[PDB]
């Protein structure tokens, strides 16, 4: 049986603690709780494939900055989250990226953009604006609701689909 | 300060702690969706026994008190050495 490991990246309060705990325990969260570090781990059959992703849920909080290389470095695949709603956040996953590449020393770490939120209609960040950037990591783009639960087992699972054909 | 609990099979859960082990717990068994302190003890992987700690971590086991023996995955994640 294949283990992934999975690390969900992003900027705080965009959703990354909101969106994981949707495709394991099923619910939206709708309360705000600082992560420090999580793992969660779930027994899951993707393209007839049955496997165990290990998912680590990030610190948004740059007051847990540190922790970052050490679990960026044992990591299989990353979603890179943003909000919709917050365009720090968009801007924030540039150098995200960065780091991703630069601890692992690699122009090409399996890594899918999230654009998180989209149920909301307060929306200071344009799709294209996403697709564009997406586009030029050479990467895919989704719009997820953890609220709505849209779009969030697309998420997670081309994250997998993706580290396969890497 | 800073401690992190492992429990439900592979699972972790991060938190910060300023002594009092009850509270903390409580908190801890929250992050994995588990009634009341009193069902639960705190256990450390420790060479060749699951020593229980009675008053204080990258690692502690979240185990019921009745039956007080970490899962292998629970074991397994304290592969984590440094
Ligand atoms: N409308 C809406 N609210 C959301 C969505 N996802 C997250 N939230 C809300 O935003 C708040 C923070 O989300 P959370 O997942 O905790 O964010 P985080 O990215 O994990 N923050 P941290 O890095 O500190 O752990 C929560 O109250 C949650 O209900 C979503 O898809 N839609
Ligand atoms: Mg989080």
């Amino acid at each position: 049986m294949t283990e992934y490991k999975l690390v969900v990246v992003g900027a705080g309060g965009v959703g990354k603690s909101a969106l994981t705990i949707q495709l394991i325990q099923n619910h939206f969260v709708d309360e705000y709780d600082p992560t420090i570090e999580d793992s969660y781990r779930k027994q899951v059959v993707i393209d007839g494939e049955t496997c165990l992703l290990d998912i680590l849920d990030t610190a948004g909080q740059e007051e847990y900055s540190a922790m970052r290389d050490q679990y960026m470095r044992t990591g299989e695949g990353f979603l890179c989250v943003f909000a919709i709603n917050n365009t720090k956040s968009f801007e924030d996953i540039h150098q995200y990226r960065e780091q991703i590449k630069r601890v692992k020393d690699s122009d090409d770490v399996p890594m899918v953009l999230v654009g998180n939120k989209c149920d909301l209609a307060a929306r200071t960040v344009e799709s294209r604006q996403a697709q564009d950037l997406a586009r030029s990591y050479g990467i895919p783009y989704i719009e997820t609701s953890a609220k709505t639960r849209q779009g969030v087992e697309d998420a997670f699972y081309t994250l997998v689909r993706e580290i396969r054909q890497h | 300060c800073i401690l992190r609990f492992i429990a439900c099979n592979g699972q972790t859960r991060a938190v910060q702690s300023r002594g009092d082990y009850q509270k903390t717990l409580a908190i801890a068994l929250k992050k994995f969706s588990l009634e009341d302190a009193s069902k639960f003890i705190v256990c450390v992987s420790q060479s060749s026994r699951i020593k229980l700690i009675t008053e204080e971590r990258d690692r502690l086991i979240i185990v019921p008190k009745e039956k007080p023996c970490p899962s292998f995955e629970d074991l397994r994640r304290s592969w984590e050495i440094e």
